[PDB]
Order: structure tokens, then C-alpha cells, then sequence
RNA sequence: CGCGGGGUGGAGCAGCCUGGUAGCUCGUCGGGCUCAUAACCCGAAGAUCGUCGGUUCAAAUCCGGCCCCCGCAACCA
RNA sequence: CGCGGGGUGGAGCAGCCUGGUAGCUCGUCGGGCUCAUAACCCGAAGAUCGUCGGUUCAAAUCCGGCCCCCGCAACCA
RNA sequence: UAGUCCGGAUUGGAGUCUGCAACUCGACUCCAUGAAGUCGGAAUCGCUAGUAAUCGUGGAUCAGAAUGCCACGGUGAAUAC
RNA sequence: UGCCUGGCGGCCGUAGCGCGGUGGUCCCACCUGACCCCAUGCCGAACUCAGAAGUGAAACGCCGUAGCGCCGAUGGUAGUGUGGGGUCUCCCCAUGCGAGAGUAGGGAACUGCCAGGCAA
RNA sequence: UCCUCCUAAAGAGUAACGGAGGAGCACGAAGGUUGGCUAAUCCUGGUCGGACAUCAGGAGGUUAGUGCAAUGGCAUAAGCCAGCUUGACUGCGAGCGUGACGGCGCGAGCAGGUGCGAAAGCAGGUCAUAGUGAUCCGGUGGUUCUGAAUGGAAGGGCCAUC
RNA sequence: CGACUUACCAACCCGAUGCAAACUGCGAAUACCGGAGAAUGUUAUCACGGGAGACACACGGCGGGUGCUAACGUCCGUC
């Protein structure tokens, strides 16, 4: 790479409030922190609580129950 | 119309010049090339000058 | 840079038995992530661009190129040889350096986030992923920007079939539809 | 009327209708009328020969024309001296050497096909002939 | 008329034809772009007019990928 | 494809080279070997030859295909070309830019005695 | 062809020859006015001198160019 | 037939012969004032520019054909 | 001093009482939602003291359904040359 | 002698496309790497340098096939020089030349010097 | 008046109040040279972003581009890109083309002096073809030239130029 | 906002099929420039001098523009 052009890019580590350390490099300055990474985030369960939202004929029967 | 002409005059030497054509308007600044005079026998910023 | 060691070792060997190669240069590998940010509204406002530019310059390792108009059209008010758009093409260590940070942590970052497109394929393995926020990546700080601009990742493969691609990005643990 | 739609030059040399023609065979109908004369037919003298033609035969059957004009003719006006330019461009006609079939025929009878034809060649200036297409 | 105008004529041609001998110099095709091309002993001026680099006789030639007329010269 | 992108950019080169009538230094390089050849001014027939791939060479040095390699070629081709009778040649860089390798096989060919 | 004068808020003008403090009239928005409209009156919003260069404590100001600026008599290839 | 000039909201005119975002005065429409209508005050909509085409990155504006309109010529014997 | 902890519209969901019955077409509640609006063009309205202004409150009709209507009382002005 | 590479030509489609192959010991390629040489209007992608773990995938070379492109007779036709002629806008005749298109067919180039590896 | 195409009958030339278009310039980088590069237009995927701005791959291959008409020409690229620059240089010029003439044009090599390149080399403007007017008269600078008795001068001349 | 039907018009492509002064992935005859060789020709050729006339053409045949493939029309090439 061109020298003097770039900006810096200096090793820094990642820590979610998960608890997955983890060491990357980029542009930021001295530590980070993250709310959500790719392991943590709800897809694989949030693609089975999205989609089992419907059902209209169990809610009538909930409400008469007889 | 629009280009005019102008008259480059050496430095170091007699007072022996080229021509050339010049847009004034879009360049108003002035020219230095490095032409050969031939009374002197060698290569001279010529600069430019009106006639 | 364990991206590109953890695709040595794992992926390969993974990639091998699926579709049967005969050799190990067969299998695709990831040749360049081009990250693209065509401004556009540059036209109005000159420094708008070198926003941009530092932005791209900030989510990126290294510095945007300016990309100027490949021909002049009057649907957008735009000439030729004018700066439009900015693009980084970056690629080999820094490259999986970013594409660690783009799928691990500025993916799950993505507002209103579900799953990601399966269908987008050229027909050549060759992927593209558009983040709508500059906000995504942890980069940029949040009283610097002012506008709602984003960019457009663009993932370039050596496969043939986006069939033979989706299983390279498939075996890295991105999040498919 | 038949006429190019477009052409690169509004106005055209007189030229030389010479030679033979090359549209010679019946190609796509199974009849056709032939020109045995050579001439040169006006985008006229072609709707006029069509519409004798395809009245004769009915709704039914199916014609071709396989000679257009694309030659424009100029005409000075009257009362007119010569010189002081080219004159304008006054009706569009197709050069005809000898050979050239006109019009071509398919779906009707050889009985009422030959009847169709002469209602056609009557309307023509050129001498025209009736031929049937020949395998090889 | 609406036109009637016309520029005077350039006298472009082939002036000394194949195997007509030619002194040093002597212009061969006058043209305007490279029709024929400058082969052995032959130049190229920047009106692309062929002329002799040597004294003998014109060869004409028909060579390379594209297939172009090159002219040389053999003593 | 890379080779007929490097051909068309050494063309202008031969084709000048050739018309001219000259006896041309042809230096082809590889990533593993280096090549050099002393072709007459008519273009079919070679006059002297050599390369990193001739054993005469590669016994000797440590890598085939690098600056001081190209230099033991260039050495040989211009130690050659003088006992044949050459000595006014030109140098076709053959499309590859005139820098490394190729550089330190000219300066060599130039230090060995052969005059251009 | 010239020698000369002339050059500012949007614009017309001075002030520019005796360097230290750019005014002035129409385009400007809010008032007061009146059951109201016109007027009339009051205050606000805009150029550091067309523009670039030397000196000297201070330069629209002294001096040189430009864009250029109009006046002229002379210009009879 | 010949050479000038035209054709722009519903009306009459600018903007058109120097291609980049179409004004003016009326009328129409909405609301005011009036007992009501007019006048008057206050907003608003309304023209892809005769048409078919070319030139251009882009045409009301450039260029060509066709379709109307208006002026001038249409002469000597 | 922000379209704001201003406004509280609008929508989705979950309800509540009345009432044979609440979708056309009720009222209220909870939750999330958070529109226009930053004092209003020409105009123009009421008001001369417990009056204007502002904050509650009641009743009549009424199964349910007031921001209307009819009453009630709090703090309480300016100005009338 | 031969079989395989590379370099540089000659010759420019009978020589080029596609498809089907098969080759890695050298040769070639990607591949490895990025202080140094050098490089990017960003990027060791390119160009460049230092290498030897891998593979023959891609690219390249070689063999096979007419699906195309391409070459192409003989005969005829058109045209046309010269002297005639006619029913003269167009033809015709003697004699000389003689296409283009199509047709039978051909058709996966043929070589030159030079270098290297292997069977000799 | 000048340029391009056809008319123009396969060298050149060739008319008409025959058929169609352009020019009275532009540029200190749009010249030089060195080193690179390859296009149009579609297809599919991709934030805002849509037919089209910017990106990725695939398709086609010069339909592109060439400061301006038209013609001929260009991948060795004359195309588009950068790095230094000033050859858009003075004196010439073997030998040709084209003109009735005036004139116009092409030009290897030599002397002198530069530029670019590592060097072969290339460079006496621009891919070429229009962008232009003779003489007289007068102006401006230069000058081993002339100078009406002699010394100067004016005024002429020669060179550059308006 | 979810989407079906269709008396249908028809590019780019394909396979036929014409046309073209200002179209050409081809291509003659003759003409034309140069070379060599006979034969024949009153040097017929080229140069430089002294003289000039002429620069309104006409028709006919082949190639054309223009006109109506009209004119004893008009305007060019070649005899
Ligand atoms: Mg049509
Ligand atoms: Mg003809
Ligand atoms: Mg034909
Ligand atoms: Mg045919
Ligand atoms: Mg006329
Ligand atoms: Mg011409
Ligand atoms: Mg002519
Ligand atoms: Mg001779
Ligand atoms: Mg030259
Ligand atoms: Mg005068
Ligand atoms: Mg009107
Ligand atoms: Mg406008
Ligand atoms: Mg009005
Ligand atoms: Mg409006
Ligand atoms: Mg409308
Ligand atoms: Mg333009
Ligand atoms: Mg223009
Ligand atoms: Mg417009
Ligand atoms: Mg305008
Ligand atoms: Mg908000
Ligand atoms: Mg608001
Ligand atoms: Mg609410
Ligand atoms: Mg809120
Ligand atoms: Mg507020
Ligand atoms: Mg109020
Ligand atoms: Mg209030
Ligand atoms: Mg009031
Ligand atoms: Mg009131
Ligand atoms: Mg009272
Ligand atoms: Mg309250
Ligand atoms: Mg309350
Ligand atoms: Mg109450
Ligand atoms: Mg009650
Ligand atoms: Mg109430
Ligand atoms: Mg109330
Ligand atoms: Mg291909
Ligand atoms: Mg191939
Ligand atoms: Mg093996
Ligand atoms: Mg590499
Ligand atoms: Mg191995
Ligand atoms: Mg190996
Ligand atoms: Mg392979
Ligand atoms: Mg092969
Ligand atoms: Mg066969
Ligand atoms: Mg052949
Ligand atoms: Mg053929
Ligand atoms: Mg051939
Ligand atoms: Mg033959
Ligand atoms: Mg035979
Ligand atoms: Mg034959
Ligand atoms: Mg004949
Ligand atoms: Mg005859
Ligand atoms: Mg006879
Ligand atoms: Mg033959
Ligand atoms: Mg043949
Ligand atoms: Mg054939
Ligand atoms: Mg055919
Ligand atoms: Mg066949
Ligand atoms: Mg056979
Ligand atoms: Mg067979
Ligand atoms: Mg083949
Ligand atoms: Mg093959
Ligand atoms: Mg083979
Ligand atoms: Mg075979
Ligand atoms: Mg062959
Ligand atoms: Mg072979
Ligand atoms: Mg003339
Ligand atoms: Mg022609
Ligand atoms: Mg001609
Ligand atoms: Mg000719
Ligand atoms: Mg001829
Ligand atoms: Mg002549
Ligand atoms: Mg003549
Ligand atoms: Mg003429
Ligand atoms: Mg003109
Ligand atoms: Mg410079
Ligand atoms: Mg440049
Ligand atoms: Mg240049
Ligand atoms: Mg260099
Ligand atoms: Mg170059
Ligand atoms: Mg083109
Ligand atoms: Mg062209
Ligand atoms: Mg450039
Ligand atoms: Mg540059
Ligand atoms: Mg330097
Ligand atoms: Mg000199
Ligand atoms: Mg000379
Ligand atoms: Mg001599
Ligand atoms: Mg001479
Ligand atoms: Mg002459
Ligand atoms: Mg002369
Ligand atoms: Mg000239
Ligand atoms: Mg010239
Ligand atoms: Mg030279
Ligand atoms: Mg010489
Ligand atoms: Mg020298
Ligand atoms: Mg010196
Ligand atoms: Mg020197
Ligand atoms: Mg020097
Ligand atoms: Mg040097
Ligand atoms: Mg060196
Ligand atoms: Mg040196
Ligand atoms: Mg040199
Ligand atoms: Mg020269
Ligand atoms: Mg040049
Ligand atoms: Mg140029
Ligand atoms: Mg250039
Ligand atoms: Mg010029
Ligand atoms: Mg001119
Ligand atoms: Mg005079
Ligand atoms: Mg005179
Ligand atoms: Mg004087
Ligand atoms: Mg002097
Ligand atoms: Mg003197
Ligand atoms: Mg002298
Ligand atoms: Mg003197
Ligand atoms: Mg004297
Ligand atoms: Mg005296
Ligand atoms: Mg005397
Ligand atoms: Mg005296
Ligand atoms: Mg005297
Ligand atoms: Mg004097
Ligand atoms: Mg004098
Ligand atoms: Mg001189
Ligand atoms: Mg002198
Ligand atoms: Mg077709
Ligand atoms: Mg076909
Ligand atoms: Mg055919
Ligand atoms: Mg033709
Ligand atoms: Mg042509
Ligand atoms: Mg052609
Ligand atoms: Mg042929
Ligand atoms: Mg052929
Ligand atoms: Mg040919
Ligand atoms: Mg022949
Ligand atoms: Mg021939
Ligand atoms: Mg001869
Ligand atoms: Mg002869
Ligand atoms: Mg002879
Ligand atoms: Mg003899
Ligand atoms: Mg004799
Ligand atoms: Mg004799
Ligand atoms: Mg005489
Ligand atoms: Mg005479
Ligand atoms: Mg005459
Ligand atoms: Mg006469
Ligand atoms: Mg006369
Ligand atoms: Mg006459
Ligand atoms: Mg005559
Ligand atoms: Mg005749
Ligand atoms: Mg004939
Ligand atoms: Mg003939
Ligand atoms: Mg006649
Ligand atoms: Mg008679
Ligand atoms: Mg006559």
C-alpha cells in the first residue's frame, strides 16, 4: 500500500456484553464495545418466533372455551 | 477573432523574437518557453511581449 | 487474517467433498470486495463528496478512489470527466481483515435485520450486499455524520455458477434466507 | 401507396434500367406473374394491380409483391424553363428488367389464378407472363 | 440551387507504379490515410505520402495479419 | 489473457527494430528462468543464445530468476556475441518494463563488452 | 493611431489631484396614522473602493498594468 | 410558385435567430367585503411552445421536411 | 427552547360496561404508536366589572352515547382622554 | 534420428471459432509470499522484487471431430475491347477477354533457426 | 474564395443556376517523447437508486473514439492515460509531386543547438485533408549594408514582424 | 394494496427474398504507368528560339448529369 495517503489502521478489541472477546483491526482508535455479533443474534430463533405468529381459530376458542 | 498574436522576445541576447498565436481571455497569464536564438546560437527563456 | 487461515484449512477441505474436484485450485476462493458509495448529489454541493470519501476512507483500511462520469446524460444534469461516485477495491490481507468485520459484527448491526438475500447472484458466484446506514459500522462516530448515505459491498468470487458460490459464502457462516 | 419510409437521399440519378433481372423464380407462392417486358412500374400502377388481383380472388388465398419502388422521380413543373435546380421528387417507381416476377400467389386454383393475373397485367405498362413455381 | 459548390481537385494516386524505377526521394503514393504502407526503403511523410528512402525500383506487397499493401523498394 | 497483452506492447518496439535492420537482443523472462537471445537483422535466424535453463549456467548459481542470475546471462550472451564477430547491437525489452531483472541483464550485457 | 480622463451596496452620483473618518438618492421590512385607502413621516437590511501589484508610520486616494473605459482629432495598405 | 418573417396557458403579448429552471397584462377558479351583483382586496390552477423529424449530454429556443397564417415580388416587351 | 418530557392526532393490538345485539355505527380503558401545528392572508368577532379571561362542577334529554345546551361557583384583570 | 516445452520469425482464416479431450520429470502457468527494487489516480489486481508447500482447475500446448467461418474447380450466365447489324430507352452477330454468385468437392495449416528434457 | 463525398466512364483530370454537407478556427497541453492501457451496448446481482450516475462479474468484440463537415486512415494504436519537457528550433536541403504563371506541397541526410528515453531512436507542431489573400504604401524592432565634399545623421537596403 | 385474462400489435434474432450515384466480407474487360524485344514510320519525339492563329463550335457513335431515358435542347468524358 501508499504510505502517507492512508488512514491508520491499528489492531483493537472487540467486547460484546455477551462476553465474546474478540481482536480485529480498523480504523477506530483505542477500544470498542457492541451490543450484538454473529454468534448471539437471534436468527436462528428469530426465524422461528416470526413465523409462528398466526392463528386466528385457537384465539376465538381461547376466548369462548366451550 | 477572439485568439490574438504576440511577439516572444529572448532574454540573453540580441533582440530577435518568435510569433505566436494567444487566447488572452481564458490564459492571462504570460508565457516562458525555452526557444533557440540563433544571432546568440543557443537555447533562451524567451518570454512574452505585445508588438 | 483468520479468515483466510480458517479458509486454508476448514473451508476448503469442506468445499472439496461437496462437488467433488479433482484439484485444490478448483474451488472458488474470493478474489476482491469492491466497496462502492456513488454520492451522486455531489453535483450541488462540492464537499459532499469529500465527505464521502472519508467515510468510505474511515469503513475501509485504506483511501476511496473519486470515480468520475463514464458519459454525459441529461436525466441527472451530470458531464463528462465529472466526479460522481467513490469506490475502494480492496483486496488480499486487508480484505479478509474487512470481511471478518462486514459478516461478524457490522452485518448484525443492520436496522430492521431479518435474513439476507439468497437470489443475489450475477450468475457467476459473484455477491453483493447494499447497507443502507453508514451508522452500521462501529467506524463512525455518531455526531460526525449528518445524512442518511450508505454503500454498496461487492463480493467477487472465481466460481462459475451461483450455485458453485453460495456454498463458498454459505461455508464462512454468513446469514443466507 | 408504396413508398420508403425514410431514405438517406431525397433525390436519385436517372440512370440505366439494363440487363436482366435476378428475382427470376417463384419463391414463396406457388403461382407468379412474370415480366416479359422490360420498364419501370410507379407505386400506383402496383396498388392498382393488387387491388385488380386481390378483388378477383376474394377474402380467400394469399399474394406477395415482390417489386417496391425505392427510386424517387422527380417532374418539373409547367410553365417551367430548364436549369435553376433539380426538379421535386413527384412519384416513387420500381425499375423492371426482363425475368423479374411482380407478384406471387398461393392458396386459389390454377383455373381462377391465370383470371386473377390478367385483371393485373392489364393494369401494368409492362408485357408479363404467368409462371409456376418448378421444384429445382 | 441550394448548393453548388465543390473544392478543387488533389491530384491523390498512386504516382510511380510497381516495378518503375525511382531516384532518392521521389514521391511514390500520394494519399490520404495509409492505404498502402511505408515497407523497405520507402518512408512516410505526415500528409501518409509514400516516397523513396533509396534509389530503385517500387515493389508493391500485400503482407501481415490484417492483410495490408506495404510498398518497399529493392536495388 | 496476459501474453497477448504483453506481444501487442512489445510489437511497436519489433516492428520499429526490424524496419531499421538491426541485430536485436531479444530478453524473454519468466518468474522461474531468465532468457536472451542475439537474432540477425532479418529476424529468422539466431546467432547467439542463452539462458538461466542452459545447465552450463544453472550449475553455477544459487536461484534461477533473479538480478544476479539475469547478470550471469548477460554476461554469457555479450561473452558470446564478442567471439562471434558481434558488437553494435540493439536491446528489445520484449514488453516487459525495463527495471529489474531485464535492467541488471542489459547492465551486464553493457559491463560484459557488447556496444549499445 | 493615440495621448487623456474615467472605474463603488442593485443602480445614478460624488468623494479620487493637499494618504488617518467611503457618503448620497430610488429597490428593502417593521412601525405610527386613520372605521379605512392613498399619501405623509420614523427608523432598520447592503459596497472596506472592477481587480492585481511597489513604497512609506497610515495608500479608493501616491505609481504601474489589466478588463478594459469612453472621448477624440489624426488611419488614404 | 420566388425571398423575408411568424405559429407559446382560455385571450393578447414577452421569452425564440446568443440550446440548460417559461414571465406580463386580462379571464377562469377559492375565499373575503356588500342586503345582493359589479368594482375592489387576498391566494390558486392553468402552456411540454404548429406538427413530423434530425443535431445534442440536453431543443420553445439550432437544422430539414410538411401543415397553416401574414407581408413583399409576380417585371420589358 | 427542542417539532421538544410541547401537541396528542392517527393507526395496531388487549379490553370494559351498558345493552337481546357494539361490523357498518357507541362510549370509555390499557398498551404501543406520535400527524398537522412554532400564534395564523384579505378580512373579522365578543366584551364597560365580579364583566372579559381561565380552572373545575352540575343538570336536563338519557339503557348507553356532549367538545353542544342549560345552570353553578373559584382566581380575577386591562381600558373608557 | 525421433518425441515433448520455450524463443524468435516466414506465411496471414485450407491456417480462425465452438465442442470433445488428454499433459506436469524439466518447460509454462497460476501459486506462494511483500523489509529490499518498484507499483497503484484505491488495491502487491496490474507492474515489481524474494521464493519453492501445492496444483495442471483456469490459462496454455497437443490429439480428435465439420457445427460454423474459410478455400473452391469444370460448365453455363452477366459484363465487356474491336468490326458489323437490328425491330435502336434496348439488344444482336463475328472474334478476343471473361466474371460474381452458386455447385461438386476441399478443409481442424505448412514450415525456419535456436534452446531445454527424455527414448536413443 | 477554401475543404469533403458523388456526378467522374477501376491512374490523374473533367462541366451545369447538377446532387449532399462543412470552413474564415481551436490548443502551452489538445505539442514532444517515454511508459502504460482498451472500447460500444446489453445481461444478472447489488443501499438510497429508478431505464440510465457509481460497483462486481459475464456478453460483444471497434457498432466506439478521433477539438469541428465528409472522406480515407489508425490495436504497433494516429484511441484514451500519466512522468519529465519545449523540435510549434536556426541555417540548409539530395530528390520528387502539383500548378499557364504567381504559387503550393512531400522530403531522407548534413551543420549548429536542445527535449524525451536505459538505449535503439523519435522530435523542424497537432491522424491527414478547410481555418485564407498578391503587390503597393506605411508602422515596429534588429543590422560588419548604403550615406549626394568630409564626419555623423535622416532616408533607403537586408533580416524578423504587424 | 394481492393479480388474473387476452377478437392481440410487434423489436433483436433466425431462413428465405429484392433494391442502392454519394453501400462493398469480392471483382473483370479495356485503359493506364514503367521494362524488355522485333518490324515498320520522311525524327514520327523532346528542347530552345522567330512567327502565329484560336479561346462562339456543330453533328454522329459508345459512358453519363439535366430535361419527360422530350427537343436539330442543355452540360461533361472518349473517338
Ligand atoms: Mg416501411
Ligand atoms: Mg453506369
Ligand atoms: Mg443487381
Ligand atoms: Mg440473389
Ligand atoms: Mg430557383
Ligand atoms: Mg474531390
Ligand atoms: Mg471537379
Ligand atoms: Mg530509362
Ligand atoms: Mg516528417
Ligand atoms: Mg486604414
Ligand atoms: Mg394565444
Ligand atoms: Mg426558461
Ligand atoms: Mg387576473
Ligand atoms: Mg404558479
Ligand atoms: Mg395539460
Ligand atoms: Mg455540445
Ligand atoms: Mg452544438
Ligand atoms: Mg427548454
Ligand atoms: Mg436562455
Ligand atoms: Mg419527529
Ligand atoms: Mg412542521
Ligand atoms: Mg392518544
Ligand atoms: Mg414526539
Ligand atoms: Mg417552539
Ligand atoms: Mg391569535
Ligand atoms: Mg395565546
Ligand atoms: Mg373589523
Ligand atoms: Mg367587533
Ligand atoms: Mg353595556
Ligand atoms: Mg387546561
Ligand atoms: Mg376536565
Ligand atoms: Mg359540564
Ligand atoms: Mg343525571
Ligand atoms: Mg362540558
Ligand atoms: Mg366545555
Ligand atoms: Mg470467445
Ligand atoms: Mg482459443
Ligand atoms: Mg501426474
Ligand atoms: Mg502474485
Ligand atoms: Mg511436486
Ligand atoms: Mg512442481
Ligand atoms: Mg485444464
Ligand atoms: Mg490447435
Ligand atoms: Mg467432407
Ligand atoms: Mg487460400
Ligand atoms: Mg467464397
Ligand atoms: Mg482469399
Ligand atoms: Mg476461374
Ligand atoms: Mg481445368
Ligand atoms: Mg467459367
Ligand atoms: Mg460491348
Ligand atoms: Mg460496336
Ligand atoms: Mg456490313
Ligand atoms: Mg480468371
Ligand atoms: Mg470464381
Ligand atoms: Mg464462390
Ligand atoms: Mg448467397
Ligand atoms: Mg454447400
Ligand atoms: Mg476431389
Ligand atoms: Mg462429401
Ligand atoms: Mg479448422
Ligand atoms: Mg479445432
Ligand atoms: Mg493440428
Ligand atoms: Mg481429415
Ligand atoms: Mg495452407
Ligand atoms: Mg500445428
Ligand atoms: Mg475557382
Ligand atoms: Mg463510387
Ligand atoms: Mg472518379
Ligand atoms: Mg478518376
Ligand atoms: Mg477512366
Ligand atoms: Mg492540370
Ligand atoms: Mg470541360
Ligand atoms: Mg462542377
Ligand atoms: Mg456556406
Ligand atoms: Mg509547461
Ligand atoms: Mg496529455
Ligand atoms: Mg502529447
Ligand atoms: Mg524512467
Ligand atoms: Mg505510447
Ligand atoms: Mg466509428
Ligand atoms: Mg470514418
Ligand atoms: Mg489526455
Ligand atoms: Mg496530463
Ligand atoms: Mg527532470
Ligand atoms: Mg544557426
Ligand atoms: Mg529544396
Ligand atoms: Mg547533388
Ligand atoms: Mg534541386
Ligand atoms: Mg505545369
Ligand atoms: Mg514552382
Ligand atoms: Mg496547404
Ligand atoms: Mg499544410
Ligand atoms: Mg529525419
Ligand atoms: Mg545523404
Ligand atoms: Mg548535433
Ligand atoms: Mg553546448
Ligand atoms: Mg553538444
Ligand atoms: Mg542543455
Ligand atoms: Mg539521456
Ligand atoms: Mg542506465
Ligand atoms: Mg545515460
Ligand atoms: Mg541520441
Ligand atoms: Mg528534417
Ligand atoms: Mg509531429
Ligand atoms: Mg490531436
Ligand atoms: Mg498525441
Ligand atoms: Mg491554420
Ligand atoms: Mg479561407
Ligand atoms: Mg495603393
Ligand atoms: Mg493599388
Ligand atoms: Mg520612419
Ligand atoms: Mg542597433
Ligand atoms: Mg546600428
Ligand atoms: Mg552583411
Ligand atoms: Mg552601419
Ligand atoms: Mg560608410
Ligand atoms: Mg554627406
Ligand atoms: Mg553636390
Ligand atoms: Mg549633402
Ligand atoms: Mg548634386
Ligand atoms: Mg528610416
Ligand atoms: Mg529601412
Ligand atoms: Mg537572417
Ligand atoms: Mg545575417
Ligand atoms: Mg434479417
Ligand atoms: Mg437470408
Ligand atoms: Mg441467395
Ligand atoms: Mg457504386
Ligand atoms: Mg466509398
Ligand atoms: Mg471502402
Ligand atoms: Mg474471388
Ligand atoms: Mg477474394
Ligand atoms: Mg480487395
Ligand atoms: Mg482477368
Ligand atoms: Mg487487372
Ligand atoms: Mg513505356
Ligand atoms: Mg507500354
Ligand atoms: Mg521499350
Ligand atoms: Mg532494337
Ligand atoms: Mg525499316
Ligand atoms: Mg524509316
Ligand atoms: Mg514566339
Ligand atoms: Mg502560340
Ligand atoms: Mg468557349
Ligand atoms: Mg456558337
Ligand atoms: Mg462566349
Ligand atoms: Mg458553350
Ligand atoms: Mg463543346
Ligand atoms: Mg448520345
Ligand atoms: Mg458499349
Ligand atoms: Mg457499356
Ligand atoms: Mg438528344
Ligand atoms: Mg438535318
Ligand atoms: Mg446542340
Amino acid at each position: 500500500m501508499k504510505k502517507d495517503i492512508h488512514p491508520k489502521y491499528e489492531e483493537i478489541t472487540a467486547s460484546c456484553s455477551c462476553g465474546n472477546v474478540m481482536k480485529i483491526r480498523s480504523t477506530v482508535g483505542h477500544d470498542l464495545n457492541l451490543d450484538v455479533c454473529s454468534k448471539c443474534h437471534p436468527f436462528f430463533t428469530g426465524k422461528q418466533r416470526d413465523v409462528a405468529t398466526g392463528g386466528r381459530v385457537d384465539r376465538f376458542n381461547k376466548r369462548f372455551n366451550i | 477573432g477572439i485568439r490574438e498574436k504576440i511577439k516572444l522576445v529572448s532574454s540573453a541576447g540580441t533582440g530577435h523574437f518568435y510569433t505566436t498565436t494567444k487566447n488572452k481571455r481564458t490564459k492571462p497569464e504570460k508565457l516562458e518557453l525555452k526557444k533557440f536564438d540563433p544571432v546568440v546560437r543557443q537555447h533562451v527563456i524567451y518570454k512574452e511581449a505585445k508588438i | 487474517a483468520k479468515l483466510h487461515d480458517y479458509y486454508k484449512d476448514e473451508v476448503v477441505k469442506k468445499l472439496m467433498t461437496e462437488f467433488n474436484y479433482n484439484s485444490v485450485m478448483q474451488v472458488p476462493r474470493v478474489e476482491k470486495i469492491t466497496l462502492n458509495m456513488g454520492v451522486g448529489e455531489a453535483i450541488a454541493d462540492k464537499k459532499l463528496l469529500d465527505n464521502a470519501a472519508a467515510d468510505l476512507a474511515a469503513i475501509s483500511g485504506q483511501k476511496p478512489l473519486i470515480t468520475k462520469a463514464r458519459k454525459s446524460v441529461a436525466g441527472f444534469k451530470i458531464r463528462q470527466g465529472y466526479p460522481i461516485g467513490c469506490k475502494v477495491t480492496l483486496r488480499g490481507e486487508r480484505m479478509w481483515e474487512f470481511f471478518e468485520r462486514l459478516i461478524t459484527i457490522a452485518v448484525p448491526r443492520i436496522r430492521d435485520f431479518r435474513g439476507l438475500s439468497a437470489k443475489s447472484f450475477d450468475g457467476r458466484g459473484n455477491y453483493s450486499m447494499g447497507v443502507r446506514e453508514q451508522i452500521i459500522f462501529p467506524e463512525i462516530d455518531y455526531d460526525k455524520v449528518d445524512r442518511v448515505r450508505g454503500l454498496d459491498i461487492t463480493i467477487t468470487t472465481t466460481a462459475k455458477s451461483d450455485e458453485e458460490g453460495r456454498a463458498l459464502l454459505a461455508a464462512f457462516d454468513f446469514p443466507f434466507r | 401507396m408504396l413508398q420508403p419510409k425514410r431514405t438517406k437521399f431525397r433525390k436519385m440519378h436517372k440512370g440505366r434500367n439494363r440487363g436482366l433481372a435476378q428475382g427470376t423464380d417463384v419463391s414463396f407462392g406457388s403461382f407468379g406473374l412474370k415480366a416479359v417486358g422490360r420498364g419501370r412500374l410507379t407505386a400506383r400502377q402496383i396498388e392498382a394491380a393488387r387491388r385488380a388481383m386481390t378483388r378477383a380472388v376474394k377474402r380467400q388465398g394469399k399474394i406477395w409483391i415482390r417489386v417496391f419502388p425505392d427510386k424517387p422521380i422527380t417532374e418539373k413543373p409547367l410553365a417551367v424553363r430548364m436549369g435553376k435546380g433539380k426538379g421535386n421528387v413527384e412519384y416513387w417507381v420500381a425499375l423492371i428488367q426482363p425475368g423479374k416476377v411482380l407478384y406471387e400467389m398461393d392458396g386459389v386454383p390454377e383455373e381462377l389464378a391465370r383470371e386473377a393475373f390478367k385483371l393485373a397485367a392489364a393494369k401494368l405498362p409492362i408485357k408479363t407472363t404467368f409462371v409456376t413455381k418448378t421444384v429445382m | 440551387t441550394r448548393n453548388g459548390r465543390d473544392s478543387e481537385a488533389k491530384r491523390l494516386g498512386v504516382k510511380r507504379f510497381g516495378g518503375e524505377s525511382v531516384l532518392a526521394g521521389s514521391i511514390i503514393v500520394r494519399q490520404r490515410g495509409t492505404k498502402f504502407h511505408a515497407g523497405a526503403n520507402v518512408g512516410c511523410g505526415r500528409d501518409h505520402t509514400l516516397f523513396a528512402k533509396a534509389d530503385g525500383k517500387v515493389k508493391f506487397e500485400v503482407k501481415g495479419p490484417k492483410n495490408r499493401k506495404f510498398i518497399s523498394i529493392e536495388a | 489473457d496476459k501474453k497477448s497483452a504483453r506481444i501487442r506492447r512489445a510489437t511497436r518496439a519489433r516492428r520499429k527494430l526490424q524496419e531499421l535492420g538491426a541485430t536485436r537482443l531479444v530478453v524473454h523472462r519468466t518468474p522461474r528462468h531468465i532468457y536472451a537471445q542475439v537474432i540477425a537483422p532479418n529476424g529468422s535466424e539466431v546467432l547467439v543464445a542463452a539462458s538461466t535453463v542452459e545447465k552450463a549456467i544453472a550449475e553455477q548459481l544459487k536461484y534461477t530468476g533473479n538480478k544476479d542470475a539475469a547478470a550471469a546471462v548477460g554476461k554469457a550472451v555479450a561473452e558470446r556475441a564478442l567471439e562471434k564477430g558481434i558488437k553494435d547491437v540493439s536491446f528489445d525489452r520484449s514488453g516487459f518494463q525495463y527495471h529489474g531483472r531485464v535492467q541488471a541483464l542489459a547492465d551486464a550485457a553493457r559491463e560484459a563488452g557488447l556496444q549499445f
